[PDB]
């Protein structure tokens, strides 16, 4: 049983390149204009949501794709968010939020000279709407081209959304006096 | 586009639910059969561990104790062209539970990338890439 580890980046290099994409994919996410996204994903560009089948989580209900459950196959392809203007017009009707991007769990899995593939785990807070202050838990999935600059550019990108367990809260709030 | 993009999300989603299927059913009771489901060049971030190489993963496999998994969410994606040039490939993401044997039953979060392989009979997708991780691996 291989003991359980955080953040995989396999390299320095790659761990400094998508730790300061995601500082900066954040930064405009968590802002209340996402529309700065245009720029962080590929005109062909596809993304789609998904939570689980099992506080509510019902702003994110309608646009939730789970092929398993849903068999439809023209449901299915509207669900799927396709090209940068329409993955960021989506992306920018979600509830707003606050990404705690410093304590994201990161995994690399795949990388060669035209592709990276990342996901990332982590919590979010919503700022506003009706689950105003609800802590979700997410892991997101990032499938980007290199982009000229020396960025990324995102062509895939899965979210999936859930609530936060009791412990996470537990832990994502605790702030006890220190101790010996 | 030289094929219409519904066409790559319609064959995503029916490449994406016949492998799961295929692929928890095997891990669960045919585990010594798991890793011909992947590329020899595949690797496997298992809560944060990289495993290399066919020949690892099967060991790794083998390793880990008995399973019984329960998928739930299933979502998937046609992977652009830029990113994989010359190769038709599909992101699939999962959640459920597991529990392995030895331990309590606990949810996960798994995410892989299939690489279509033409021959003789049908197309054979295979993992190229795989990533899991427990939603509560710290613990």
């Amino acid at each position: 049983a291989p003991p359980c580890k955080g953040s995989y980046f396999g390299t320095e290099n790659l761990k400094s390149l998508v730790l300061h994409f995601l500082q900066q994919y954040y930064a405009i996410y968590d802002s209340g204009d996402r529309q700065g996204l245009l720029d962080a994903y590929h005109d062909g560009a596809c993304c789609s949501l998904s939570i689980p089948f099992i506080s509510s989580l019902a702003e994110y209900f309608k646009d939730s794709r789970n092929v398993k459950k849903l068999k439809d196959p023209t449901l299915r392809f509207r669900l799927l968010k396709h090209t940068r203007l329409n993955v960021v017009a989506f992306l920018n009707e979600l509830p707003k939020t606050q990404h705690d991007v410093n304590s994201f769990v990161v995994d690399i899995s795949a990388q060669t000279s035209t592709l990276l593939c990342f996901s990332v785990n982590g919590v979010f807070k919503e700022v506003d709407g009706k689950s105003r202050d609800s802590l979700r838990a997410f892991t997101r999935t990032f499938i980007a081209v290199p982009a000229s600059n020396s960025g990324l550019c995102i062509v895939n990108d899965e979210l999936f959304v859930r609530n936060a367990s009791s412990e996470e809260i537990q832990r994502a709030f605790a702030m006890p006096a220190p101790t010996p | 586009a030289s094929v219409d993009f519904k066409t790559y999300v319609d064959q995503a989603c029916r490449a994406a639910e016949e492998f799961v299927n295929v692929y928890y059913t095997t891990m669960d009771k045919r585990r010594r059969l798991l890793s011909r489901l992947y590329m020899g060049t595949a690797t496997l971030v298992w809560n944060g561990n990289a495993v290399s190489g066919q020949e690892s993963l099967s060991e790794f496999f083998e390793m880990l104790p008995s399973s019984e998994f329960q998928i739930s969410v299933v979502d998937c994606q046609p992977v652009h062209d830029e990113a994989t040039p010359s190769q038709t490939t599909v992101l699939v993401v999962i959640c459920g539970s597991v529990k392995f044997e030895g331990n309590k039953q606990r949810d996960f979060n798994q995410n892989f990338i299939l690489t279509a392989q033409a021959s003789p009979s049908n197309t054979v997708w295979k993992i190229a890439s795989d990533c899991f991780r427990f939603q509560d691996w710290a613990s």
